[PDB]
């Protein structure tokens, strides 16, 4: 990875990387997403 | 990648038949390996054959 | 490309001729010289050819007689894609190796092979990347999504390539080439989609792309190395460092005959081609005896490309012996090669490169202009009228006039002297410069 | 689309089996004598009784001593070591000449071992481990190991040491490795090609499944040079601490390799010799213009020659009656000091004729693909007869290129004139240096 | 220490990273082995290195401190004025634009 | 004030039309010689050619050095201008070929725009991952960090209260000093305190550093990296310099044509100078033969003072100023002659006004004469004994009896030969 | 057929063929003649075997193929084996890492060899069963067994603290010393042979050791001073045993192993056994090697050095003047020189008998006579090669022994120098000149 990186504490998942182009917005189990 | 392709199917280990002794000489002792050396020959596997 | 300044030989572009091997007067930057310019155009058709090895031949005549303008030709006019390297005689004389270890080096460095291979790739625009964490049931639980100009679809990673993803920082929206078998992650910007969304990113993205058609497809990878090049790789642990620092050391024979018999079974395989580059040496009467009698075998060798060498002198003591040889060479390696001769430059021929030369500097010349540097040519040397057309540029601009006259000639030829003048002058008062004995005389009375 | 240089119209030396040298076989015409001579001298190598024995060939330039060289390597077979050199490649930067001499000595012997192996190879499954009731902390008595293969499937048990050598190898369930048991080594050949498509992506080759017995008994033969076992002794590869792959990433350079080393490679090879594991060959060293070699050089091969595993040396010049470099008032023929001719045997080679100067360059142009007429043939002939036998054959090609510029495959009269006035040989161009004012 | 921190001034001109890893062929991809390469990190991470304090003075140099003071005409004068004014007990008061 | 031979030679004291003042830029005679140099001055500026390559040949004490000084004063310290003599180029570890090029690289310079990202300020948490909790005097922010530059904090044994400097496009790391905060722990601590850092955590500059290609060619033919332990060892591997591959010369170029097209950089050819170039040999004359015709070459100018000599390394072959001809013909040659009784005693009066010394009339014109009769430099150098000898007498304007105790206490070449010749003992 | 020679050039020589009164026998032990030059290196034999002499200087010196490298040979090879016997040529001592003096007093230390002894003193036999179950690992008792001994062992602390490195699995047989030092693992019981199907590569199956637990024993070690000086220069120096860049050893460690070898041979501790260095073509050699070699055979510490030459009135390189044997008279005077006589025709038909012998070469009456013609007008080793040479002809033909025309046809085969040197002089147009002047063209 590129040296120095800048984060702001808040969530911060090592593990859990989600990138899109922001159509909705929302994790697909944010809260067990279903009905 | 494309060298080492047929590595295993024409080399002998040189270290296996004795051929690169020149590292012996860092953890072995002379006495050690002349009491292996006496302690070597045959003589039990011949007589379970 | 290339960014230059300028050459010596920069109007040259390719030597020049016809479909028939005919030499025009004045075509591509050289003129004259019609009969070794068809030796050369035969020389570049056996060397395209491919068919035959270990060739040498040699161009010789007197100096600034288009030799090294006539090797550049046919280096141009041959083109990319073949090796020519290019060396002189008096670099092979190292420290670190021994000149036969430099011969070799230099010998391998011009025969190239391309290595042929077909690959699976993967293209288009991601959309969106979901992973999550280490759960019983699955590893990692991680899905890519990829949109093309006319399909979008699903693929699931297993286990390893989430740290192909994670260990640079990619994100979605841009278009990103992946190998099925490599697992290489090719990020090549971003994709077009909205103009907007990537309209003020500050340029970068390089000049973003937009999809082109399906997701994977089948295409076909050459890689064209030098031998040399494989042999440093395959001599120690880390080569290609070595292949820019230098130190290659003397590789050992058995390496260079592992890399003959590997490549053989190559192309007898269809796995890989063979393109026999050129070699060209210049002065190659620096070298020496034991230099010559290496290059009798190496030129014998089936993986030997062609050979072109530049000689000034004629009958001088060849280095590293007591007798005088023509050409500086031995007789042996005289009666191994194929002598091409050059001959003096006529008034017309020299006007019309001092022409050439004039319009590739960017320089206006006035008829008697040219014709005062033409004579001067003649009278001294080729070399000199060269030197003297670029000086009086800025002698003219000096004057608040873009073109050259007659006055900004004489004064650039009574300003520069020559090598006939600084020699009569020498000699006319030599007591004042070092004697080759040593003595000297600075007082001025007396 | 064949390549060629200088050669490879000779394939042999033309010989019956009553050793009688045919006039045309093998790419060969003429040169009776030195080719019956050098037959001589490879059934002598074959016979693989001498050491030391030294040739040398002597004649003029262009006569057929390097031909005759590359001859005897052909008919001599792939196996035994041929190793070429030339004069000057002898003199080194990083270590003194009578190493690397010592050395390209060396590099002519062969051995041929031989070793028998027994090897293990997709993974079903894999069970770890008793009690301690001592000094161990955490015990791992035995391993349960098994494999499928194609020919049957065998589940066996093994030491804890191998199971750590496959955690450092850190396989898979799923996969097929490579194990040696002769010595302990576990290798991830890779994932198993039937297991594919679990997932979309996957980076690892999956690789089909090994065929036959899991348990597969073989030998192996493999050919060497007495060099090779030297090099590997004096700068051996094995080691994991920091120093050992540090000079390992320092460039590799030869040093003097000492007696000692040599004289206990010896005696192991002696050793497995008399068990029949393994059979030595005798090669040949070829070295090109031996007038290159300075005094030292040849005073050292003196006491070469006369050791106890020396290989047959053949030597090839063309000088007459010269200084031997590295000396200035030593008159000697073919710039070979008195002691070391007296130490060899010679081989004189004759200039070729006319007739033989046409079949050569009738033989070339056929084993070049080219077309030729009688009439330019003869007057290509007596061009070389007039010049030189190599000009002709290398002025071969560009008659060649300018046939095809006309779209004509014959080489014919006037194309040949052309090249002789686009091409110059060495006597034109002498004749016309001295007579111009710049050189 | 403290010739060494006097007289140590020069760094590169030019450097190029990815360069000084590759020499000693420890990378994310290289020849040597995945966790060969691991051991050999870890036992240099270990050893202690005594050239470090000549490593920062050559990578990385400050500009000094009391030359603020030289660099300007009117700071001088205007730090002896005030040494004099503050060792006699005055107090002042600085105007500016 | 120090001076050394030189220092009072400003320039070729030229005018916008080119013709040389008699006297200007310390600088008298040698008008032809000023014209031509200032009109090779003009070329170098157009920044369009590329190899060319002039000589100056003439006497001793002519203005040689002087001269090519003066062009490169007068050329400005925005180019480069590598000095050399001919005796440098037999180097140890390398061959004189190589050392010739490296000279070669060295002698063109490129300038280039970069911008540098710098953190600074107060560490409030060092939490392995590593994450540090960077704190300015106005602003706060969390940074993730690689292990490399991790190594380097610990090797600088950082802790919580310390203002630090890290720098990212490096990784450089500087441990500024414990903050002024806690200025009041121990009555005799020995750890300096320095006040939190003004502005944001982050800051980003713009700079204008030149380099030369020679430097970003070393760059990645051997490293210089800095705090890694890593890195030092690697570089403590190979301690001696090598030749350098063409492969890397090429791809140096390919990357600097693509800064110099993307508009970031621009390109300033430089001037090679070697003096005494009779000292090379016949091989480094060919070498430099072919280089010259290249298309990255910079300006050569080379200085030598010889009749027709023989080439060093050669046995007959005889050439004037002992140059190759074969060099000669693609050379300009510009003469220098001689000085005159005149020009003698204003360079003299020169000399002594930058000296900071007195010298009367008749003084002077003994010196003149002195000068001509013996040589120039004599004259030149006998000034400071003078001022010795005037000073030590409690005066301060050189007298006819300081000469005349400065030509009793020293002698010059020709008296010194005189002795020599008419004396038993060696 | 110990070593790996397949036929040397001279391999039929063991030995100098002497008797007890020192007479050497016409023809024995595959030596001819040269009754002089025997009997002088038979003296010379008692003089290094009697090791009571430092620093000799004997130079044989005889026209070409006389048999100089021959006596030498032989004088090895009676000396026997125990005794070192360095030989080298004179183009070896010119190195480009180490100066002539370094190479020079490197061949001198390798010349000697001393013998030192060892006592030690060791328990084998750790088929043990071990017993250990207070708190912090109590109960340290191991019982040892062997053939004809079994006893229980209690242990320390220290003990234990080492057993647990490198564990022993209570059943390999195991080596440990009194000298408070290191226990040392040797192998495994037979018993635990089928208890696996694949072995380690550290794992082998030795038989329980018969006798009793603790041995007493010494070993003798026959090192060169060289290696211990090479040892004992660097941290790790024995590896430069076998690469050979020890690099200018300095004179510290040298005076420091001499100091050492003289207190190791008066405590009775070790024995010096002086040896012979052989010098080849000694006449090729700087004036510097000499001038070394004049102070160095004046050390205590100093061999028998043999020198070999054949040369005349000639010039001593690194000088202007010629001197006899290629020698300076400094050097020449502190020798004593065996000087090789030429050869008779008889002795040059035994000779040839010999080595035709040695290679299962059956030759007619006649081919013989014919060959010692040619042996007696050419040189000896010309005819020799040509034994070789016809017995090929004639094994091409289909017949065991050579005849007289397979010798004729070997002899218009392969050329002598003086034929050759003729045939060169008669054409010297088509060879290349001293100035390099050829004439290819054939017309
Ligand atoms: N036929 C030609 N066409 C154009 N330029 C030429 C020609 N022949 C020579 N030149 C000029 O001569 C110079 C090269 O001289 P060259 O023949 O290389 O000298 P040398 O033979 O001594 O190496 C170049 O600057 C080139 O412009
Ligand atoms: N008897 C022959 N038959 C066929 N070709 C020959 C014969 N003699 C010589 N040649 C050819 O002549 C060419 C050059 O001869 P070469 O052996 O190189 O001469 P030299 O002995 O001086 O090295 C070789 O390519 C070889 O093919
Ligand atoms: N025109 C001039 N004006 C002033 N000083 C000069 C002039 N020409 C030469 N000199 C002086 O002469 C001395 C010799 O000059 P320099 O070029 O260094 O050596 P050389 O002239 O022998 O090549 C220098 O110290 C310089 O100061
Ligand atoms: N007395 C001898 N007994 C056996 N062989 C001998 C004898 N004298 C000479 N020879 C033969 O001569 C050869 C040795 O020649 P030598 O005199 O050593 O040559 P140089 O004098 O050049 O060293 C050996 O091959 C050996 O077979
Ligand atoms: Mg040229
Ligand atoms: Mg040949
Ligand atoms: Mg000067
Ligand atoms: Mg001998």
């Amino acid at each position: 990875k590129a040296l120095v990186e800048e984060i702001d504490k808040k969530t911060y998942n090592p593990d859990i990387y989600f990138t899109s182009l922001d159509p909705q917005a929302r994790r697909y189990t944010s809260k067990k997403i279903n009905k | 990648k494309l060298f080492k392709k047929n590595n295993q199917v024409n080399r002998v280990d040189l270290d296996f038949l004795n051929l690169v002794f020149t590292l012996n000489d860092k953890d072995l002792t002379s006495y050690h390996a002349e009491e292996i050396s006496k302690l070597t020959c045959v003589k039990n596997f011949v007589e379970e054959v | 490309k290339s960014l230059s300044l300028i050459a010596a030989h920069s109007h040259i572009t390719g030597l020049g001729l016809d479909e028939n091997l005919q030499p025009r007067p004045t075509s591509e930057g050289m003129v004259g010289q019609l009969q070794a310019r068809r030796a050369a155009g035969v020389i570049l058709k056996m060397v395209q050819n491919g068919t035959i090895a270990g060739r040498a031949v040699l161009v010789a005549g007197p100096p600034s007689t288009g030799k090294t303008a006539l090797a550049m030709g046919v280096s141009q006019s041959l083109g990319k894609d073949v090796p020519f390297t290019a060396i002189a005689g008096s670099e092979i004389f190292s420290l670190e190796l021994s000149k036969t270890e430099a011969l070799t080096q230099a010998f391998r460095k011009s025969i190239g092979i391309k290595i042929k291979e077909e690959t699976e790739l993967i293209e288009g625009e991601v959309v969106e990347i979901q992973i999550d964490r280490s759960i019983t049931g699955g590893h990692k639980q991680g899905k890519l999504t990829i949109k093309t100009t006319d399909m979008e679809t699903i693929y699931e990673l297993g286990n390893k390539m989430i740290d192909g993803l994670t260990k640079e920082k990619v994100l979605a929206g841009d278009v990103i080439s992946i190998d099925k078998a490599s697992g290489k992650i090719t990020k090549l910007g971003r994709s077009f989609a909205r103009s907007r969304d990537y309209d003020a990113m500050g340029a970068d993205t390089r000049f973003v792309q937009c999809p082109e058609g399906e997701l994977q497809k089948r295409k076909t990878v050459v890689h064209t190395v030098s031998l040399h090049e494989i042999d440093v790789i395959n001599s120690r642990t880390q080569g290609f460092l070595a292949l820019f620092t230098g130190d290659t050391g003397e590789i050992r024979s058995e390496v260079r005959d592992q890399i003959n018999t590997k490549v053989a079974e190559w192309k007898e395989e269809g796995k890989a081609e063979i393109v026999p580059g050129v070699l060209f040496i210049d002065e190659v009467h620096m070298l020496d005896i034991e230099c010559f009698s290496f290059i009798n075998r190496a030129l014998e060798d089936e993986f030997a490309p062609i050979v072109m060498m530049a000689t000034n002198r004629g009958v001088s003591k060849t280095r590293g012996t007591n007798y005088k040889s023509p050409h500086g060479l031995p007789l042996d390696l005289l009666d191994r090669s194929i002598i091409i001769t050059t001959k003096s430059y006529n008034e017309q021929e020299i006007k019309t490169i001092l022409s050439i030369r004039a319009q590739e500097e960017e320089v206006e010349l006035s008829s008697d202009a040219l014709d005062l540097l033409t004579k001067t040519g003649v009278e001294t040397s080729l070399r000199y009228s060269s030197n003297l057309i670029s000086v009086a540029q800025q002698i003219a601009m000096k004057r608040k006039n873009n073109t050259v006259e007659v006055e900004d000639v004489k004064r650039a030829y009574l300003l520069f002297l020559d090598s006939a003048r600084s020699v009569k002058y020498v000699q006319e008062n030599e007591s004042q410069y070092i004697d080759d004995q040593g003595n000297v005389q600075i007082s001025i009375a007396k | 689309v064949t390549r060629t240089a200088a050669h490879t119209h000779i394939k042999g030396l033309g010989l019956d089996e009553s050793g009688v040298a045919k006039r045309v076989e093998g790419g060969f015409v003429g040169q009776i004598e030195a080719r019956e001579a050098c037959g001589v001298i490879v059934d002598l190598i074959k016979a693989k009784k001498m050491s030391g024995r030294a040739i040398l060939l002597a004649g003029g330039p262009s006569t057929g001593k390097t031909a005759l060289a590359l001859a005897i390597s052909q008919e001599l077979g792939p196996k035994v070591p041929f190793c070429p050199l030339v004069g000057s490649e002898l003199y080194s930067v990083e270590v003194k000449k009578t190493e690397t001499l010592m050395e390209n000595f060396r590099r002519a012997i062969g051995l041929r071992i031989k070793e028998t192996k027994e090897v293990y190879e997709e993974v079903t499954e894999l069970t770890p481990e008793e009690n301690p009731l001592g000094g161990y902390g955490k015990t791992i008595s035995h391993v349960i190991v098994g494999l499928k293969s194609a020919k049957g499937t065998k589940t066996l048990r093994l030491d804890p040491t191998i199971y750590e050598s496959i955690q450092r190898e850190k396989v898979s369930i799923g996969d097929v490795i490579y194990i040696e048991a002769n010595t302990g080594a576990v290798k991830r050949v890779g994932r198993s090609d039937a297991y594919a498509t679990e997932f979309d992506l996957e980076t690892e080759e999956y690789v089909p499944l090994p065929k036959g017995e899991v348990h597969k008994k073989k030998e192996i033969v493999q050919d060497v040079t007495l060099h090779d076992l030297d090099v590997a002794n004096a700068r051996p590869q094995g080691g994991q601490d920091v120093i050992s792959m540090m000079g390992q990433l320092l460039k590799p350079k030869k040093t003097e390799i000492t007696e000692k080393l040599r004289q206990e490679v010896n005696k192991v090879v002696a050793k497995y010799i008399d068990q029949g594991v393994a059979e030595l060959i005798p090669g040949v060293l070829f070295i090109d213009e031996v007038n290159m070699l300075d005094i030292e050089i040849f005073t050292y091969l003196n006491k070469a020659l006369e050791s106890n595993i020396a290989p047959v040396v053949v030597l090839a010049s063309n000088r007459g009656m010269t200084t031997v470099r590295g000396t200035e008032d030593v008159i000697s023929p073919h710039g070979v000091p008195p002691d070391l001719i007296d130490r060899l045997l010679i081989v004189r080679t004759l200039p070729y004729d006319k007739d033989e100067i046409r079949t050569i360059i009738e033989r070339r142009a056929t084993v070049e693909r080219l077309q030729v007429e009688s009439s330019a043939l003869d007057l290509l002939a007596t061009m070389g007869t007039e010049t030189s036998l190599r000009y002709a054959l290398q002025l071969l090609a560009p008659c060649g290129i300018l046939a095809q510029t006309s779209n004509r495959k014959e080489i014919v009269v006037n194309d040949v004139n052309e090249a002789k006035l686009l091409f110059l040989d060495a006597k034109r161009s002498t004749k016309i240096l001295e007579t111009s004012a710049n050189y | 220490r403290k010739i060494i921190d006097t007289f140590a001034v020069l760094t590169p001109s030019a450097v190029s990273l990815d360069m000084r890893k590759l020499a000693l062929g420890l990378n994310d991809d290289s020849s040597v082995g995945e966790n060969t390469r691991l051991k050999v990190m870890q036992n240099c991470f270990e050893v202690s290195n005594p050239l470090h304090q000549l490593q920062t003075k050559l990578t990385i140099a400050f500009p000094d401190k009391s030359l603020l003071q030289y660099d300007c005409g009117k700071l001088q004068k205007l730090a002896i004025l005030l040494q004099q004014l503050k060792d006699n007990g005055h107090r002042a008061l600085i105007f500016t634009q």
